[PDB]
C-alpha cells in the first residue's frame, strides 16, 4: 500500500515558489506494476523520487508498509573517493543487513559488474557505464517490493542491458514495478496499471491502453493550443 | 594590623581550625544549638555524629572571604 | 583474527565490567582496612628557603630513621593483616620503607602564606596523632640544630595535630563510582576500536 | 525494526565512514593529531617555563599545561566538526533514514573518542616521565568533562542549524576561535591578569569549565571567585535546548 | 671581498637567470 | 594570437572568477575582509598598551601594529589562497589554452590586490584619527613590500605543486602558521625578548621583511643586528626558483 | 669529530645531489 496525503511540493525560483505537486492525495494499487507516464517536466521524476525517498515533500506525506527502492541505475548516492565493495558494504548498513547476507550481498554485486580490479578502485576513476553497472548491481542486491525505474533499460552496452533485461524477467512474478518510461511498448508488456500525471493530478487507469490513449489525447490537446 | 598580609591569611586558616572549633563548641554548645531544628533534616546537625562531619558543618556555616586588594577578611 | 570476532559482547563485558567490580567490592567491603588521618598546619619564623629546607627534611631518610626508633613505625604498619595492600609487609628493604612513608605523611605548602600542612595516616588515630607530634618535634630541633650549627627561630604551629575520630581515606563508595565512570568511557572507547578493526 | 536499532546501525555506519575520511587512508591520522598536541607544549614550555614559575611554585608546567590544552582542543573540535557536517554529505541524504543529526552525532561521538584516546596517551606518557597524572578527584573532574562536552556538541550543532546556506559564517566563527584561545587563559594561569578586566573575561563558559576541571584534578588547587559551575552548566543546557528546538523547527529544509 | 662577491654575484645571476627562463616558457607554452 | 594575449585574457577570465567566489555573492567581503584587522587591533591594543608604553616611547601602538599586521595578513594570504589554488578549479583544466599557474597568479593577484586596498583604507583611516600615516621613506617600503609579495606567492606556489594528490598536507601547515604569528614578532616588538633565543628566531624571513619595514616606515627606527634583507631576498629567489623549477618538471602531471 | 663530520657531508653531498638531479631533469626536458 502506497498513499500520498496532502503532497505539496515546489521549486524555489526567483519568481516565485514553481509548484509541482499542490495537496496530492493519491492511492497507488496494491501488488501491481505501475506505468507512471506524463509529458515533460509534468513531475513523473519528481515524483519517483518523492517515493524512492530521495526528496521530502514540503507539505504532507507518503505512507507506504513495503520496501520501495531508490532509482535504479542512479550513481548520485556514491562516494567518488569510496570504493564499490565498502558503497555496497555502506548501504547494506544503511537497511541493518547481516553479515552473512551483506558479503553475498558483495560477492553478487562483485559477480554481476563484472568490472574486475577496479572493484577495489573508487568511483572518482570510473566511467558512466561503470558508475551505471555497480548502481544496477547494488539495486539487485536487495530484495524490494517495488522497483522503480525512469529509462534504466538503455543503460550500459547490448550486453548488460540483455544481462538486466533476463534478470528483470526472472525477478517478474516476484516483485513489483514502477516504471516511467516514453516508450509506451515497455508499458505494455511489463506494466499491469497506468498513472498520468499531469498539471499536479495524478490518474489512474486500471487498463494500459485506456491511460495511453488519454496520454495521447492530451498531448493532441496540448500540441493544438495556440 | 600591627602595633601585614601573612598575619590575615594565618586569621584565615585558623577561623575553620579544629582548635577553634573546639574551643568555640566549649565556649557557646555549638552542637546543642545546631540540632534544635527538627523539622529541616538536610540543614541540621545530627545527633550522635563524627568529628571530621561536625568541622565539615561548622566549615559550612561560617564563610570566609579574602579581599586581597585590599587585604579585608569578611567572616559571615 | 579468527580470536578477534570471538571476543564478541558477553565475554567484554564480562571481563571488562562485572569480574573488577566483583573483586574492588570484594576487596574494599571486606578485606580494607582503615586509615586514621591526623592533620597539623605548621610554619618557621625568627623565610621561604626554611619551609623549603623543612619540606625536603619532613619526607627525609634520617627523620624516618629517627621516628623509627622512636615509635616503631615498622611494627605498627605491619599489624592489618586483612588488608594486603596497604599494609606493611615484614622483611622488606629499605627503600620501600622509605617509600611508603612518603606515601602515608603528605606535606603541602601554600604559595601565598608559606603554610605548611601535613596529614598523617595510621591504623590507630593515637599512633597518628602521636606521629604526627614526634614530625613536629623532631622539624623544631632541626631547624634549632641548623640555626646553631653555623655558629634564633621557632615553629609556629597554626593549628597542632588532631585527634581523629573516624578514618577518611579508604573511601569506598566514591572509588567505586569513579571505577563505574573509568570501567565505562574504557568499555565505550575499547568496544569502538574492536569494532572497526572487525569490520575491516 | 525499532527506530532505535535502525538509528543505532546508521550511527554505526556514519561513525566508521567518517573515521575513513578523518584519518588518513594509510592509517595515518593519529600521527598527524598526536604533532598538534605536543608542537603547543614545546613552544609554550619554551616561551613560559619562567613566567610560570614566577607565577606559582607548586604546579609545574608540562601536566597543567596538558590537563587544560586536550579539553580545549576537544571543544574546538567538536565546534569545528560539528559546524561542517550537514553540508559534506549532501548525497548521503538520498537514502531513507538518514537524517542530519545522525552525522552530526557521529562525528561529535568520533571526536570525543579520538580526543579520548589522545588525553589518556598523553597522560601515560606524562606518567613514563615521572610527573603527577592521577587525578586527585576523578568524578569532578568527569563531570565537568561531560559539561564541556555537551557544550562543545550543542554549540557545533547550533552553527550547523543556523548557518545553513550561508557557508561565509562559518568562515568568521573560525576567527573567533583564535582569541578564544588566549581568552580562556589555558596557557597562563588566570591568577597573574589584573582584576580590571577579570569580569568581561567571567562571560567565557570554557573559562570555568577549564579552571574548575583544573581544580578537580590538582590537588590543593586555589579557585578564585565566580568560577561557579552553574553559569557553564546553564549555558550548555539553554544552548542545547535552542539547538535541538531550531532544529527541530528546519528539519525538512535541512534535508534538502 | 673579490671572490666572495663575485661567487656571490655569479649565483645570484644564475638564479635569476633560471627564473626568466622558466617565466618565458611558461608565457610561451599558450598556443 | 600571441601567447601573451591569450595568457592575458585567460588571467584576467581567472582573475574574475576568484573574485566572484572570494568575495560575497551579495558583494559584501569588504566587510569582513575589513572586519579581520580591526578585531585584533581592539585585542592587542586592550592587551598590550601599557606593555608597549613600557617598551618604548616614542610610536603609538596603532599605526605600529598596523604597518607589521597587514604585511602579514597579506603573506599568510598569499600561501593559504595560493596553495589551494590547483585543487579548486579540477574541472576547469577540460578546456585547452589554461594552466593551473594561471589559476595560482590570478589568485595572488586578488589577494595582492585586495590587501593592497585593505592597507590604503586603513592608512587612511589612521590619518583621519590624527596620528601618523606618511611614509618618511616610501622606496624603501615598496621593495620591502615586493620582496615580501614574491616571498609569499613562491612558497604557495611551492606547496600547490609540492603536496598534489596529499590534500593531508595543506591540513597541517595552516597549523605551522599559527605559531608563526608570534615567532615574527608582528604584535609586539622584538627588542624586549632576550637575546638567548635571537639566533633561532632570525632564521625567519618574514621577521627581518616586517622589521625592515617599519624601519624603513618610521623615522628613527632602531633595526637590531642581522636583520639584513640578504637573508630574506636570498630566501625568496631560491624558493622561487625551486618551486619554478618543480613546476616545469611536474607540469602535465599536475593538470588532470 | 670524524663521524659527525662525515655525516655532515654525507647529509649536504646528498642535498646537493638531489638539487642537480632535478635541475639536470629540468633541463633536459626540451
Amino acid at each position: 500500500m502506497i498513499e500520498l496525503r496532502n503532497l505539496t511540493k515546489w521549486y524555489p525560483t526567483p519568481h516565485g515558489r514553481r509548484y509541482v505537486f499542490r495537496n496530492l492525495n493519491f492511492r497507488f494499487p496494491d501488488d501491481v506494476s505501475i506505468g507512471l507516464i506524463g509529458r515533460n517536466g509534468a513531475g513523473k521524476s519528481t515524483l519517483m523520487r518523492l517515493l524512492g525517498g530521495i526528496e521530502a515533500p514540503n507539505e504532507g506525506e507518503v505512507v507506504t508498509d513495503v520496501s520501495i527502492s531508490w532509482p535504479v541505475g542512479l550513481s548520485g548516492g556514491f562516494q567518488g573517493s569510496l570504493t564499490a565493495r565498502e558503497n555496497v558494504k555502506f548501504v547494506c548498513r544503511i537497511y541493518g543487513t547481516s553479515h552473512e547476507d551483506m558479503l553475498r550481498k558483495v560477492r553478487f554485486v562483485e559477480e554481476f559488474a563484472e568490472i574486475g580490479e577496479h572493484f577495489d578502485l573508487p568511483m572518482k576513476t570510473y566511467s558512466s557505464g561503470m558508475r551505471s553497472r555497480v548502481a544496477f548491481g547494488l539495486s539487485m542486491a536487495f530484495d524490494f517490493d517495488y522497483y522503480l525505474i525512469d529509462e534504466a533499460m538503455a543503460v550500459g552496452d547490448a550486453q548488460f542491458r540483455a544481462k538486466s533485461r533476463a534478470v528483470f524477467d526472472s525477478r517478474v512474478g516476484q516483485a513489483n514495478m514502477i516504471l516511467v518510461s516514453h516508450n509506451m511498448n515497455d508499458i505494455k508488456e511489463y506494466c499491469d496499471v497506468v498513472v498520468l500525471v499531469d498539471q499536479g493530478q495524478a490518474t489512474l487507469y486500471e487498463d494500459v491502453e485506456a491511460g495511453i490513449a488519454a496520454y495521447q489525447g492530451s498531448l493532441k490537446k496540448a500540441a493544438a493550443k495556440p | 594590623r600591627q602595633t601585614s598580609r601573612e598575619d590575615t591569611c594565618y586569621l584565615q586558616t585558623y577561623i575553620h581550625s579544629m582548635g577553634l572549633l573546639q574551643k568555640l563548641d566549649q565556649q557557646l554548645k555549638l552542637r546543642e544549638h545546631f540540632g534544635t531544628p527538627l523539622r529541616d533534616p538536610l540543614f541540621r546537625l545530627w545527633g550522635g555524629t563524627s568529628q571530621e562531619w561536625f568541622l565539615e558543618y561548622y566549615r559550612s556555616r561560617v564563610e570566609v572571604l579574602m579581599d586581597d586588594i585590599c587585604g579585608l577578611l569578611t567572616v559571615r | 583474527m579468527k580470536l578477534v570476532s570471538r571476543l564478541t559482547a558477553k565475554r567484554l563485558q564480562w571481563a571488562l565490567v562485572y569480574l573488577p567490580m566483583l573483586v574492588a567490592t570484594v576487596y574494599f567491603l571486606v578485606f580494607s582496612a582503615d586509615r586514621y588521618v591526623s592533620e597539623s598546619v605548621i610554619t618557621v619564623r625568627q623565610s621561604r628557603e626554611d619551609t623549603c629546607y623543612l619540606q625536603t627534611y619532613i619526607h627525609s631518610m634520617g627523620l624516618l630513621q629517627k621516628l623509627d626508633q622512636q615509635l616503631k613505625l615498622r611494627e605498627h604498619f605491619g599489624t592489618p593483616l586483612r588488608d594486603p595492600l596497604f599494609r606493611l609487609w615484614g622483611g622488606t628493604s629499605q627503600e620501600w620503607f622509605l617509600e611508603y612513608y612518603r606515601s602515608r605523611v603528605e606535606v603541602l605548602m601554600d604559595d601565598i602564606c608559606g603554610l605548611l600542612t601535613v596529614r598523617v595516616q595510621g591504623f590507630e588515630p593515637e599512633f597518628a596523632q602521636a606521629l604526627n607530634r614526634a614530625i613536629l618535634e623532631e622539624s623544631e630541633r632541626f631547624v634549632n640544630e641548623l640555626s646553631h650549627r653555623m655558629a634564633l627561630k621557632s615553629l609556629v604551629v597554626v593549628e597542632p595535630p588532631v585527634l581523629p575520630e573516624i578514618a577518611e581515606y579508604p573511601r569506598r563508595w566514591y572509588n567505586l563510582a569513579t571505577l563505574l565512570v573509568v570501567c565505562c568511557l574504557i568499555y565505550g572507547v575499547v568496544s569502538l576500536v574492536v569494532a572497526t578493526i572487525r569490520d575491516h | 525494526r525499532s527506530p532505535w536499532q535502525i538509528q543505532q546501525a546508521v550511527l554505526f555506519a556514519l561513525f566508521l565512514r567518517e573515521l575513513k575520511t578523518r584519518l588518513g587512508g594509510r592509517w595515518l591520522g593519529v600521527f598527524w593529531v598526536l604533532l598538534e598536541p605536543v608542537a603547543h607544549i614545546a613552544v609554550m614550555t619554551t616561551l613560559f617555563s619562567l613566567a610560570h614559575r614566577a607565577a606559582m611554585p607548586s604546579i609545574e608546567y608540562p601536566v597543567f599545561l596538558i590537563t587544560g590544552l586536550i579539553p580545549f582542543f576537544m571543544f574546538r573540535g567538536l565546534v569545528t566538526r560539528l559546524m561542517e557536517a550537514i553540508d559534506s554529505n549532501r548525497g548521503l541524504f538520498a537514502y531513507r533514514q538518514v537524517k542530519p543529526i545522525d552525522t552530526v552525532i557521529a562525528r561529535a561521538m568520533l571526536e570525543i573518542s579520538l580526543q579520548s584516546i589522545v588525553y589518556l596517551i598523553a597522560l601515560g606518557t606524562l606518567g613514563w616521565l615521572g610527573f603527577h597524572f592521577l587525578p586527585v578527584r576523578a568524578l569532578e573532574l568527569a563531570g565537568v568533562s561531560a559539561v564541556l562536552i555537551m557544550l562543545g556538541a550543542s554549540l557545533g550543532l547550533f552553527f550547523a542549524v543556523v548557518t545553513n546556506e550561508i557557508p561565509q559564517a562559518r568562515a568568521i566563527v573560525r576567527i573567533s576561535l583564535l582569541p578564544l584561545y588566549f581568552v580562556s587563559g589555558v596557557i597562563f594561569p588566570v591568577h597573574t591578569i589584573p582584576p580590571q578586566y577579570l569580569p568581561l573575561l567571567q562571560l567565557n563558559p570554557v573559562l570555568h569549565l577549564i579552571e574548575l576541571s583544573r581544580a578537580s584534578f590538582f590537588p590543593q588547587y586555589r579557585v578564585l571567585q565566580g568560577i561557579n559551575l552553574a553559569y557553564p552548566a546553564g549555558f550548555a543546557l539553554l544552548s542545547l535546548f535552542l539547538a535541538l528546538m531550531l532544529y527541530r523547527l528546519r528539519r525538512h529544509q535541512l534535508a534538502s | 671581498r673579490r671572490w666572495y662577491n663575485l661567487a656571490t654575484l655569479l649565483v645570484v645571476c644564475c638564479l635569476i637567470y633560471g627564473v626568466v627562463s622558466l617565466v618565458v616558457a611558461t608565457i610561451r607554452d599558450h598556443q
